[PDB]
């Protein structure tokens, strides 16, 4: 079990750890977050009290260094560092932990929802959709746009998705053009899996982290990101099977964790609608289906 | 954007357009069989390719043998109308290519955007016109060379025979929409209209009569009788 301790809380803020979230007051004497689950990634969020414009929040694996968070009044922000002193860590977290200044990670036995939602993310992957090689860690905030996004402006600042574009000559064999757009197995398979992701897992991953991108900062083209990744592989004809069995386990623990008052801005209503009812995959994804249409049936 | 009556001078302008219209692609006649159940049985078809400024008509003719064996025919049309217009562009030197393609009906517009994706800059439009293209089939010679065809065939027309030495593109084409609107609300009236006068002819190498400047005013003029008039058999008034 791993530790992110805070040299102090200066700003009254919101602060996420995955899927839970507690509030901190002005100069409350908040130290950080200990027990947290090794194995996994996490994401540690920020939505300040005055201003709810900007979630901000940065992905993290504690295998791969010992991360702090310190506010800077400057920046106005709560940032991420790594403490390369692993004795002056040891004895910051050992002190703080003996004061019990620290919020336990709050997970229950039970409870298998965060390795649901992450099964397939990795850090390294992230680390090459969210650009910035000098940290072990990435930020992400609301405001990010997609490379996609500035096709259609600052690039170091930008999320590097897979690009995914149905009316496109990637998508698109000469010769081939209604086969093609009306089953779009070729580029699934061909050009998407075996070309540029190389197996499923890394394809579910990318999608898996413009979900939790989406839900956590509310940030559009995270959303889009995901949408099209279930449509591709919803439009596709062939699909292996175990890649469709494992994407409606991924998507059923995504509904299940969206805040229902924010299913009406997280869910196309086309795409849904499509992929469950349209689709060649219509009939493929029963656990999926049936959490939808218990918890949303008005966007159906 | 869409194209509609607010943007109708773009028509006449000096970028190469044209309209294509895929309504004639894929013509059947339904009937019974021996077992009493329905089957449909194909004719041969045809694309309306269309540069409104020039009268120039690209007609391509769907021959029936295109659907031997397929499926889904109504959605197959639409991509071989895509896949034919694609065609006809590439095979355009590129100083006649269209600028912009205007679709008469918006489920042509992704298929024709997918097969011309190598032409990023031409455009692919739909329109909020109601434009009578489907009525070229009443037009007797387009329909002889679309029904003898044997084979898949691309035949050349000017619909504007000589019009335009001496009227406009805009009045050629309002008066080619109003030929086509009489044809489609009423085809045997607006075809008797056309032919009443024995002394006026069709050239050979035309496909509407021979009318003087005072003759097309009093033909127009009967056609926009027809469409109001029918438009009141229709909705009684
Ligand atoms: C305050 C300070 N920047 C230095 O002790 C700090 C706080 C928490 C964890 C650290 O590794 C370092």
């Amino acid at each position: 079990m791993n530790t992110v301790p805070f040299t102090s809380a200066p700003i009254e803020v919101t602060i996420g750890i995955d899927q839970y979230s507690f509030n901190v007051k002005e100069n409350q004497p908040f130290h950080g977050i200990k027990d947290i689950p090794i194995g996994h990634v996490h994401v540690i969020h920020f939505q300040h009290a005055d201003n709810s414009s900007m979630r901000y929040g940065y992905w993290f694996d504690c295998r791969m260094g010992n991360f702090y968070i310190q506010y800077d009044p400057k920046d106005g922000l709560y940032k991420m560092m790594e403490e390369r002193d692993g004795a002056k860590f040891e004895n910051i977290v050992h002190n703080f932990k003996e004061r019990q200044m620290m919020v336990s990670y709050p997970k229950i036995d039970e409870d298998d929802t965060w390795y649901n939602l992450t099964e397939f993310v990795q850090m390294d992957k992230i680390r090459k959709i969210v650009r910035k090689d000098e940290n072990q860690f990435s930020y992400v905030d609301s405001s990010m746009t997609t490379v996609q996004e500035n096709e259609l402006s600052d690039p170091a600042h930008s999320l590097n998705y897979t690009v995914i574009n149905f009316k496109s000559r990637e998508a698109i064999r000469p010769g081939h053009e209604m086969e093609d757009f009306l089953d779009k197995s070729y580029y699934l398979n061909t050009v998407m899996l075996q070309g540029i992701f190389k197996n499923s897992s890394n394809y579910f991953g990318e999608l898996q982290f413009a979900f939790l991108n989406a839900m956590f900062f509310g940030n559009y083209g995270s959303s889009l990101q995901w949408h099209a990744m279930i449509e591709l592989i919803c439009s596709s004809a062939t699909v292996p099977k175990h890649m469709l069995d494992k994407l409606d386990e991924i998507l059923y623990y995504q509904i299940k964790t969206l805040p229902e008052q924010y299913s009406d801005i997280l869910l196309n209503e086309r795409v849904w609608n499509i992929c469950l009812y349209s689709s060649f995959q219509k009939n493929s994804l029963h656990n999926t289906e049936k959490i939808m249409e218990n918890k949303y049936p008005e966007l159906l | 954007g869409a194209m509609n009556s607010s943007n109708y001078a773009e028509l006449f302008n000096n970028d190469i357009k044209l309209f294509v219209d895929d309504t004639n692609v894929y013509r059947v006649t339904v009937h019974k069989t021996f077992e009493g159940n329905v089957a449909t049985k194909a004719i041969n078809g045809c694309i309306f390719t269309l540069n409104p400024k020039t009268g120039h008509l690209f007609l391509k003719i769907i021959h029936t043998s295109v659907w031997a064996g397929q499926k889904r025919l109504s959605q197959l049309a639409k991509w071989k109308t895509a896949e034919e217009v694609s065609a006809l562009v590439r095979s355009l030197p590129k100083e006649e290519q269209p600028k912009q393609i205007i679709v008469t009906r918006k489920a042509m517009l992704d298929p024709l955007e997918v097969h011309m994706l190598d032409f990023p800059n031409i455009a692919i439009r739909p329109t909020e016109l109601r434009l009578p293209f489907s009525a070229a089939m009443s037009i007797d010679k387009l329909s002889d060379v679309v029904m003898k065809a044997t084979e898949p065939q691309m035949v050349l027309f000017n619909i504007y025979d000589d019009w335009l030495d001496r009227i406009s593109s805009y009045t050629a084409f309002s008066r080619l929409t109003l030929l086509l609107r009489a044809l489609k609300t009423n085809e045997e009236s607006a075809k008797m209209i056309l032919l009443s006068d024995p002394t006026i002819t069709i050239k050979s190498y035309h496909l509407w009569p021979s009318f003087t400047d005072e003759q097309w005013i009093t033909i127009e003029s009967q056609m926009r009788d027809l469409i109001l008039t029918e438009y009141g058999r229709k909705y009684n008034v």
